[PDB]
């Protein structure tokens, strides 16, 4: 069964430029468990990037968090990059700091 | 309240590219704390909280030898299961285990587990007595018929008993500063406009543990989880928890809605509005 | 400690 990754990127505390924070990726529900996760600053790839948080719910889709520390400031845009089998263009979600 | 150990394990094949991966992660209620990926240069069995560092360097040598057995093992069984579903030799396959217990304030067994698929479907799964098998279609049948007369439930009844629940017990009493911790949400509201005087508010509970939580909009005492949007609780990169609830109401009658947060750190639930 | 799996 193939099942389409959600994507959910976000900070850790309310953004604030110029204080220290976190920035998460959070890729749920998909299947084959095969995926590619790039988080990018400016559109350039964040090399610190932590993986954690691995599971699976109950129907066996898998979850995985991918985040980073990261400092705001009003010019800094923050993007998450997924390959993944069940797509066929690579997905991009853009941090939106005022969700 | 009641606490859990559990293990998500997973075997992916990949013919042409080498042995299948397999990784191990634990967890202690919703805190990771240990990890084995055999895809890393060094494969180990590594702590992820802080708090193992109390075991000693036995633990984690026993610990990673159990979990190269698997990924031998694992490998053993993904042809095995090519076999039973006359699958080509060339296709990636998935192999997921779900395996542990849970344990009541007093520390005794309230719940065991054992829950393998394929595929992402349902294969096999012990049953909550820890005595027979549940086969999800007739290739799991035949697992359970071999696991039958081997006495694995058996044998897995006296881990889940014994090992699962008294490790699950020392775990709990190591980390107590982490796991037993509460850290209550912090609340707040956003507002967005919508097309036809409609707006949308956006109820954030952030910083929270443990992971349940309920958050839920009213209107004169009534609650709307039926025109409520939503997102499964989330983690937020340092061991806390995050979720937001959000309704779209008519402009200008945005103050008669209020969000409500209810988290076992909170002694009383919060109540917003924007 | 996860227990040690069994062969399906
Ligand atoms: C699947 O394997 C081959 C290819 O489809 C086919 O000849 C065979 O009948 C199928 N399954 C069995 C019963 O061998």
């Amino acid at each position: 069964i193939q099942k389409t990754p959600q994507i959910q990127v976000y900070s850790r505390h309310p953004p604030e430029n110029g204080k220290p924070n976190i920035l998460n990726c959070y890729v749920t529900q998909f299947h084959p468990p095969h995926i590619e996760i790039q988080m990018l600053k400016n559109g350039k790839k964040i090399p610190k990037v932590e993986m954690s948080d691995m599971s699976f719910s109950k129907d066996w889709s898998f979850y995985i968090l991918a985040h980073t520390e990261f400092t705001p400031t009003e010019t800094d845009t923050y993007a998450c990059r997924v390959k993944h089998d069940s797509m066929a263009e690579p997905k991009t979600v853009y941090w939106d700091r005022d969700m | 309240g009641p606490h859990s150990l559990r293990y998500f394990v997973t075997a992916v094949s990949r013919p042409g590219l080498g042995e299948p991966r397999y990784m191990e992660v634990g967890y202690v209620d919703d805190t990771e704390f240990v990890r084995f990926d055999s895809d890393a240069e060094n494969p180990r069995y590594e702590p992820r909280a802080r708090w193992m560092e109390q075991e000693g360097p036995e633990y984690w040598e026993r610990e990673t030898q159990k979990a190269k057995g698997n990924e031998q093992s694992f490998r053993v069984d993904l042809r095995t299961l090519l076999g039973y579903y006359n699958q080509s030799k060339g296709g990636s396959h998935t192999i997921q285990v779900i395996s542990g217990c849970e344990v009541g304030s007093d520390g005794r067994l309230l719940r065991g587990y054992q829950q393998y698929a394929y595929d992402g479907c349902d294969y096999i799964a012990l049953n909550e007595d820890l005595k027979t098998w549940t086969a999800a279609d007739m290739a799991a049948l035949i697992t359970k018929h071999k696991w039958e007369q081997a006495g694995e439930a058996e044998r897995l009844r006296a881990y889940l008993e014994g090992t699962c629940v008294e490790w699950l017990r020392r775990y709990l009493k190591n980390g107590n500063a982490t796991l037993l911790r509460t850290d209550s949400p912090k609340a707040h509201v956003t507002h967005h406009s919508r097309p036809e005087d409609k707006v949308t508010l956006r109820c954030w509970a952030l910083g929270f543990y443990p992971a349940d939580i309920t958050l839920t909009w009213q209107l004169n005492g009534e609650e709307l989880i039926q025109d409520m949007e939503l997102v499964e609780t989330r983690p937020a990169g340092d061991g806390t928890f995050q979720k937001w609830a959000s309704v779209v109401v008519p402009l200008g009658k945005e103050q008669y809605y209020t969000c409500h947060v209810y988290h076992q750190g909170l002694p009383e639930p919060l109540t917003l509005r924007w | 400690s996860s227990i040690e799996f069994a062969r399906l």
